[PDB]
C-alpha cells in the first residue's frame, strides 16, 4: 500500500586504488566468482522457498545444504561475515570509515543508492517505512517492489552504528566515486 | 526448541531467552544468611536468601560469593543461584530447552566435569553447551579480525583472534580484578578515616566506585593540579545520611589498573601485558591487530579509560603505525547478548551434546571439544 | 582452436592463450593448509589454499613448495595446482584445447611419463606436446645459431645450438639458484642479529632481496671502500614497521654465483662453466658463440650482473677476441612469450600428440620426439 | 642532649631517656572534671585531674579519654595532657631534646599533621621523628625475619617484616580492643547481677580482669566443667568491703578473642587475620614468617595466650611447617624499650625533622618521609 | 702465568684455572634489585645482588637475566657479574693471566667486540683468545671426527666437524631450549590448577622440572596407560610446604623437543635437523659420522633421551647403518673441560692475541681469526 | 746395482725391481689439497695429500691428476708423485741405481726433455735409459711379427711391429679412454635420476664401472631384450649405504667404445682404425697380423670383447683369413713385466745413458737413440 525509496551511503577502502581501480575496470567492482544476475536472483529467491534446483559454485551449493531449516536469513548472514577466501561471492560495504579490515593507507571510495527495505518472517517481506535496524535482526534490501528486477540485492546486518552492507550484485562506477581518506 | 542462556560471571548473572537481545533478569550473584536469631513467632523465615533478597535485608546478613576469578568454590551454594533461577525469574523447567554456559578461557578441567554432570543429573535438561567467554565476545563486534580484551569482575584475561582461528599459545592470564580495586578503594577512604568493614559495608563502597570514579589523563599532572583545584572535589551522602568527601582518590583508582605496583601486584599494567600478546604473535598479523582492538565488560565501563590506553601503547609505538579501539556502548551485556545469536544459529543442532550421547561417553569427552 | 601454453617453473607458473603477448597469469607456485583448528562456527573453511591465497593468510599457514630444482616431489599438490589455474584463474575448460607443457634440458624420464598420463586421463585434452626451455627462450630472439644460459628458481643450464642443432655433449648442469641466494642472505642478516626463520620469514627475505640487492663491479675494492663509508647503506622497513639497515650484503650475495666456495658449492661460477662449456665445441665454433650469448630468467634479473659477467670472460681471455652479451629487457617473461610465438606456427599441428595416438603408441613415443 | 621518648596510649602514656631500660613514668591516660559541686570554701578546686591524681579523686568525677582507637578528639586537652607531661611528671624541660613519637600502622593523615604542628608551634623543639610501633617492637628482639601481634586497649594490628622491607600490601589493622572485653564482661556479671555502671566502676572491671581472669584452651570443655565444679571459682573483695566471686566468667573473656561472634562483631579473630596475612605474602617467605612471630603488648599478658595461639595456627594448619612464637618477659615495656634503643642509635642524626625545616616545607613533608 | 678459563651461559657461569678438572666455581646467571622501600635503619642494603645471595632474597625481589638466547641486553650487569665472579670466586686479580672467552656457534659481531674492547679496558689482562663451543666439546673425547648436539639454557645447535676440519654451511642453530619448556610446564602446571605466575616461582619450576621429569619411550603408550592408572604419579613438597602431585605432565613436557608442534615452534624437532644437517653434508663423510655422534649440555641430561634419539634417527634410517650415541657422565662440565685441556696445550701460546696487539690493530684482528 | 723400473699412468703408477713378477707397489696417480680451514690446534695438517691417504680423505679434498692422456701439466707436482714413489713406497734410494722411463708413442718431446732433464739434476742417477710401451708391450710374447693393443686410463693406441723392424708409418693413437666411458655413465646414471656429481662421487662411478658393467655381442637384440626383461638389472650400494639399480646401462657402456657417435666424438670406432693401421701393409704381412694380434690393458677387462672385435672385423673381412687375439690373465702387470724381463738382459748395458753423457751431450743424444 506504499512505495516509499531511502538512500544511503557507503564506504570501501581497497587496494585497487582509485586511478586504477577506474583504469582497469570499465565495470567497477565485483566479486571474485561472481553469480550471474539471474543465478544470483534464483539465489535469494531460495530463502522464499522453490529451492528444489541448483546452479551455482559447489561450495555455497554446500553451504545452503547446510541451512536446511527455513530462516535462511541468519545463517547466510554470518557465513558472509567469516568467510573471507576468494570463494566468497559477493562485495562488502562499510558505512563509518571504520572498515574491519586494512582500514588505512587505502583510499576510501564513496557510493550511494536508492532502494527498498525489508523485513523477513521467513515467508514474505513486509514494509519499513519505520526501518527497523536497532533491533539485531538482519534486513533485506531490493531496487524493486519486488524479487524479479533483481538489478540490486544488498543486505544489512550489525547493530545500528557499526552496521554493514553487502551485495550479490555488481556496483558499477555509475555510482561510485573517489571519497575522502 | 528455544534454548534458554544463563551465565555466571563473578559479580552478576543474567538470564536470558534465545532469539531475546536484552537479557530479562540481572541480579548480584551472591548467597546469604541472617546474622542474627530473629524474635517474632510465626515471622515464617526462610533459611537463606539469595540475589536481591541480600539488598533488603543487608544488615542483618552475612554474604559470600561462590566465585572466584575463574573458578568456582562451594558447589552447594553455587547450586543453590541455579535453583533460584529458573523457578522465580524466569519460571521455566529445565528439560523443555537446551540451556548456556560460559567459561573463562584457561581454568583447570574438573570445573567443566562438575558442570556438565550437575546440568545433566539434577536438571535432566534436553542439552547443554559449554563455550569460551572471549569468544563470544568477539560475536557481538562481529568483525573478522580483532584482538579481544577482555577484564571482568574477577578475571584480566587476552586472546587474540585471525580469521576465525585462536592462537593458544598467546593467551595471557592476570588476576587482577574489580575486587581488588574495591579493597584498594577501602584503604584510600581509611585515610581519611571512615571505618568500613565486613562486606556489607564493602558494598556500599562500590556504589560509590561505579558513580563517581574516572580515568586520569595524566596522573602526575592531574593530582599534582588536584591538590592546588577544589573543583575535583565531590561529596556524597550514605544512606544513614552521613555524608562523604572525597578528593585525589577519585582518579587514584583507574591508576591501579595501569600501575599495579601501587599494589604491589607485579605482572605488568594491561597495555604492557597487551602489547606483549601481539608481539608474541608471529611478524605478518602485528599490523592487523593495530588495526582492531575490543574491550568488554563492567571494568572497562569508567570514563576515559579508553583514552588512556590508547596513549599507552602509542608511547610503546610497536611502530610508525596506526592504532585504534573499538569501545562500543552497552559493553556490558555484550557478553551476553553475543550468546543469543550463537543459539539462534542452525549448525549448533549439531554440536548440542545429547543427554543420552553424555550417557554413553561419559563426561572426558566433554573437555575434549576444545580447551 | 586456440592451444594452449602452460610453464612449470620452481618459482613461477604462467598460462597463456596462443596470440597473447602477456602472461594471462603469474601467481607463486605455493600449496598451504592450516596450522590451527578454527574456532567460528559456519566459518566454512577449506581444506587447502593456493597462490595469492596463501600470501594473504601468511601468518596462519604452513607452506610448500612441489617443485625441486626439477624434480617434483608431491603429484596431488601438483594437481591441485594445474585444477585452480585453469578453472578460477583462465576460465576456461581443458578438453577445449591441446596443451603445452616444459621441462628443464636434463630431467628423469618419469616426471614426463606422469605428466603425460595425468594431461590425457584428469583433463580430456585432446593432444599434448613437450617442449625443451632454451629453446622455447630461444625463440625470444630466433638467431639460427645461439648459445643459451638459463638461471631460475631451481636449475642453472647450458645449451649452445647451432644452425638449429644442439649439442648433447655440450649440456652442462649447475643446481645454484635463488633458494640458495635466500639461505645464503639468511646467514648473513644473521650476522647483525635479525631473526628470521619459517617460510613466511622467508618470503620477506625473498622480497628484500628482489629490491635492495646488487652487483659489485670489483669485490674487493667496494668492499674495502664500504668498510670506510656509510654511503653504501640502505635502510628498510618491514610490514612490521620494524626497520633494517644492510652493508656489505648488499654486493656479498650476487657474489654467490662468481665464487661457489661462499656456499661450498663447487662447480665453477658461472662464466667459468660457461666458458668450459664452449672449450667442449670445435675450434671453429668458439669465436661464433663468443661473438654472441644469451641469457634468460630471474636470477639475471640483477643490475649490473652482464657488466661482471663480460669483465670476467675477457680476463679470462679464450683468446684476444671481442665479447658481448644478449641480455634484453623483460627477461623472466621471455620464456612464455617465445613459448606463444612458436605455439602458433602450423607445424605444431604436425606435432600435437592425439590421445589416440598415445593410446596406440603408449607413453615411450612422448619421450621419442627429442631428448 | 640526651632526647626524650614520648607515648601516646588510649591507656598509658610513657615518658623516657634514651639509655634507660624502664620507663621513667607510666600513669593512666585519663583525664577527668567533677560532677559535683564541692562544697569548701576558698579550696581552690582544679579544672580538672590526671592520671593518679584523677584515681585519688574517682568518685567526684566524671571522666574522658582525649584519644580513640588511634584517633585524637580534643587537641587542647592532649596539649594539657602533654603540657603536664613535660613540666610534672619527668621535671624536665620539653624544648630541651628532640622527640620520638609513635603511630598505630594505619591512621588518618590528620594526627601526625595537627601533631607536628602543634609541638613545632607550641614547644618550640629543635628536631623530631616519628616511629611506628610495629617496627620498634620488633627491635626488641632484633631478628632481621619478622611478624609482629600487638593488641592494646584499643587496637589491635598486624605487619610482617621481612630483612629490612616492609610490604605495604600485607599490613593489616583490627580494632578489636579490650575495652570491648570490658563491655562483655560487665553484661555477663549484670546477667548475675551485680551492679556495675559508671567510670569508676569500670576501673574497678579493669583490675578484676587483670587480676582474675585467665585464658581457656578449649571453650567447650572449659565449660563443661565450670558447670559442673565450683572450685574454679575465685574471690575478691571491693573497695567498698563488698566481695565478688566468679565463676564461667573468668575464662569466657578471653576466648572473645578467637571468637568475635560471641559480640557479634565479624571481623576474624585476631589469630585468623594474621594468618590471613600470611597468606597475602608472596609464596616463598611465608614459610620464614612461621619460622619468627612476635607478640607483644597488654592483652599478651594473660596466662596460656600462645599455647591457644599455637594450637589455632596449627589447627588452621598453612602447611606441616614448623611454626613459633617469641613471648618473652616484660612484654608490656618492650615498645617503649625498643624505642629507647633504637633512639639511642647514631643514625637516627639523619631522622630528626628540624623546626627549621618545617617552617620551610610545612607538615607535609612529615607525613611524606614514610607511611 | 695460569691462564684464565671462564664460560658464558644463560643459566650458568663456570670459571677455571688451566690444569683444573672441575670448575671452581659454578653459579646461576641472576642479577636482582629491590622491589620495595625497606624501613629498617641503618641496615645498610645494597643497590643488588648476584647468585646465591640472589637466591637466598629471592622472595623480595625481582630478577632479571642479561642474556637473550646468545645476546646481551644489559653490559652493565653482565659486567657486574664478572667482577663479583673475579674477585668473590676466585679471589684472583685479572691483570696476571691470559684470558680464554666462549661463544655460541653464530651471534651477532657486537657480542665479540663489546667482550674483546671491555676485557682490555676494564680487566687490564696481558692476552686473550675467543673459542667455540662445539669444538671444546669435542676435544672432551678427542674423536678426530665428530658431530656434536649441544643444548644450553638457550640456544640448540649442531655442528659437524670431520678430521679436524669445520664446514661452516652444514651449521643449524635451533632457537628451542629450557626457557621454552618452563614456560610450557606453567602453562599445564596451570591445566592442573596451582598458582604459578611472577619470577620466583618460576626458579621453583625450573626445579621441578629437574627432578620430576622423564622422557617417554613411546609417547602413545604412555599416555594411554597414564589415562588409566594412578600409579605413575609422584608428589613433591615446595619451599612452602604446600605439596604438588604430577600425571601426564611428567612425559609430557620433553615430548616439546620432538615436536615444537605442540608449543607452536615450527623449526622441526631437533633429530629431525640432526638427520638433515648430515644429509647436507657429501655423500661419502654420512657413514663416518652415523659412525660417532656427541651430545652436550643440561638439556641431555634427561633419563633416557639417549634411547629415543637413538630409534628416532634409526627410523628415520638413511640406510641400514650403524648408528651409535656418546653419552659420557660428566656431561655438563665439559664445555669447560675442553676448555681447560685445550688451554693447556703448548701451541696456544701462539693463538693468545695481546692487548698490545688489539691496541695497535683494532679490534677487526680479533673477529677475523673466525667466525 | 739393481736398477729401477718406473711406469707412467694417468690413473696407476707401478714401480718395479728387475726380476720381479709383480710390481712392488700400485696405487691411484692423484694429488689432492685441502678445500677447509681446520680449526683444530696441533692437527699438523699437510700442504697436500697424494695417493690412497687421498682416497682415504676423498672427501674434505679437492683433485687433480697431474697427467693427460700423454702430457704432464704441472710438473712439480708430478715431481712429488715421484718424491713419493720413491722414498715411501719403494724405500729405496734412487742415485743408487740406472732407471728407466716410459711414454706413450706419440707425445711432445719436450715431455722426455723433462723427464731427462729433471731425473739426472734432482735424483743423481748413474745411469739412465727410455723405453717405449709398444715394445715392451710386445715382448710379453716375444712373437716376431705382432700389432699391439692398450687401452688405459688416457689413451688407446696400436702398433704393428714384423721381425723387430718397426713400420713408423702404422703406429696409431686415439685418445678415446675410460674417462669418456666415466662421463657416459654419468649421463645415464641421471637417466634414471640420481645425483651424481663432483670427484668423489666420479670415483664411486669409476668402481661402479668396474664392477657392474659388461659387453654386449649384439647392442640392438640386447637393448631389445633389455627393455623387456628385469632380469638383466643389478643393484649395488654405494659407501653411503643409499642404493642404486642399473638396467640397460650395463650393456650400454661399452659400446660407446664402437661408436663414438654416441658421446659426439667423430673419429670412428677403435676396431676399423686397426683395422686402418694394418691396411698399409703389404697383403703377406697383413695375413699374418690377422693371424694373430695381441691385446692388453685394463678396457681389455671387460667381460667378452675378444668376441666383439672378432666379429667386427671379421664383418670387415679384411679377407676370408682366420683372426685371434691372444688375451693372457694379469694383462694390467704385462707392461711392467715386459719392462722387468728386458731389464734383465745383457744388451741393455749399451742402452744406458750415463749422466755425464748427458751433460756432455745434452738431451738430444736421448732423443736420438729413438723416436
Ligand atoms: N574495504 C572495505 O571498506 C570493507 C568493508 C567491510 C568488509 N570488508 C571490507
Ligand atoms: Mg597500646
Ligand atoms: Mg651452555
Ligand atoms: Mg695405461
Amino acid at each position: 500500500t506504499n512505495l516509499q525509496k531511502k538512500s544511503f551511503t557507503l564506504y570501501r577502502a581497497d587496494n585497487r586504488s582509485f586511478e586504477e581501480m577506474q583504469s582497469k575496470f570499465p565495470e567497477g567492482f565485483k566479486a571474485w566468482t561472481p553469480l550471474d544476475t539471474k543465478m544470483a536472483r534464483q539465489f535469494a529467491s531460495i530463502f522464499i522457498g522453490q529451492k528444489d534446483t541448483s546452479n551455482l559454485p559447489k561450495e555455497t551449493v554446500k553451504n545452503i545444504s547446510t541451512w536446511g531449516a527455513k530462516p535462511k536469513l541468519k545463517d547466510l548472514s554470518n557465513y558472509i561475515k567469516y568467510t573471507k577466501d576468494k570463494s566468497t561471492v559477493w562485495v562488502s560495504t562499510a558505512i563509518n570509515t571504520e572498515a574491519g579490515g586494512q582500514s588505512s593507507g587505502a583510499p576510501l571510495h564513496k557510493i550511494d543508492m536508492d532502494l527498498y527495505e525489508f523485513a523477513i518472517d521467513g515467508q514474505k517481506l513486509n514494509p519499513l517505512p519505520e526501518g527497523r535496524t536497532k533491533n539485531m535482526v538482519p534486513s533485506l534490501l531490493l531496487d524493486t517492489p519486488q524479487i524479479e528486477t533483481s538489478s540490486i540485492i544488498a543486505l544489512n546486518h550489525g547493530p545500528v552504528n557499526d552496521a554493514s552492507i553487502s551485495f550479490l550484485t555488481t556496483i558499477p562506477l555509475k555510482n561510485v566515486k573517489p571519497h575522502k581518506r | 526448541t528455544t534454548a534458554l542462556v544463563c551465565d555466571n560471571g563473578s559479580g552478576l548473572v543474567k538470564a536470558g531467552f534465545a532469539g531475546d537481545d536484552a537479557p530479562r533478569a540481572v541480579f548480584p550473584s551472591i548467597v546469604g544468611r541472617p546474622r542474627h536469631q530473629g524474635v517474632m513467632v510465626g515471622m515464617g523465615q526462610k533459611d537463606s536468601y539469595v540475589g536481591d533478597e541480600a539488598q533488603s535485608k543487608r544488615g542483618i546478613l552475612t554474604l559470600k560469593y561462590p566465585i572466584e576469578h575463574g573458578i568456582i568454590t562451594n558447589w552447594d551454594d553455587m547450586e543453590k543461584i541455579w535453583h533460584h533461577t529458573f523457578y522465580n525469574e524466569l519460571r521455566v523447567a529445565p528439560e523443555e530447552h537446551p540451556t548456556l554456559l560460559t567459561e573463562a578461557p584457561l581454568n583447570p578441567k574438573a570445573n567443566r566435569e562438575k558442570m556438565t554432570q550437575i546440568m545433566f543429573e539434577t536438571f535432566n535438561v534436553p542439552a547443554m553447551y559449554v563455550a569460551i567467554q572471549a569468544v563470544l565476545s568477539l560475536y557481538a563486534s562481529g568483525r573478522t579480525t580483532g584482538i579481544v580484551l577482555d577484564s571482568g569482575d574477577g578475571v584480566t584475561h587476552n586472546v587474540p583472534i585471525y580469521e576465525g582461528y585462536a592462537l593458544p599459545h598467546a593467551i595471557m592470564r592476570l588476576d587482577l580484578a574489580g575486587r581488588d580495586l574495591t579493597d584498594y578503594l577501602m584503604k584510600i577512604l581509611t585515610e581519611r578515616g571512615y571505618s568500613f568493614v565486613t562486606t556489607a559495608e564493602r558494598e556500599i563502597v562500590r556504589d560509590i566506585k561505579e558513580k563517581l570514579c574516572y580515568v586520569a589523563l595524566d596522573f602526575e599532572n592531574e593530582m599534582a593540579t588536584a591538590a592546588s583545584s577544589s573543583s575535583l572535589e565531590k561529596s556524597y551522602e550514605l544512606p544513614d545520611g552521613q555524608v562523604i568527601t572525597i578528593g585525589n582518590e577519585r582518579f587514584r583508582c583507574p591508576e591501579t589498573l595501569f600501575q599495579p605496583s601501587f599494589i604491589g601486584m607485579e605482572s605488568a599494567g594491561i597495555h604492557e601485558t597487551t602489547y606483549n600478546s601481539i608481539m608474541k604473535c608471529d611478524i605478518d598479523i602485528r599490523k592487523d591487530l593495530y588495526a582492531n582492538n575490543v574491550m568488554s565488560g563492567g571494568t572497562t565501563m569508567y570514563p576515559g579509560i579508553a583514552d588512556r590506553m590508547q596513549k599507552e601503547i602509542t608511547a610503546l609505538a610497536p611502530s610508525t603505525m596506526k592504532i585504534k579501539i573499538i569501545a562500543p556502548p552497552e559493553r556490558k551485556y555484550s557478553v551476553w547478548i553475543g550468546g543469543s545469536i550463537l543459539a539462534s544459529l542452525s549448525t549448533f543442532q549439531q554440536m548440542w551434546i545429547t543427554k543420552q550421547e553424555y550417557d554413553e561417553a561419559g563426561p572426558s569427552i566433554v573437555h575434549r571439544k576444545c580447551f
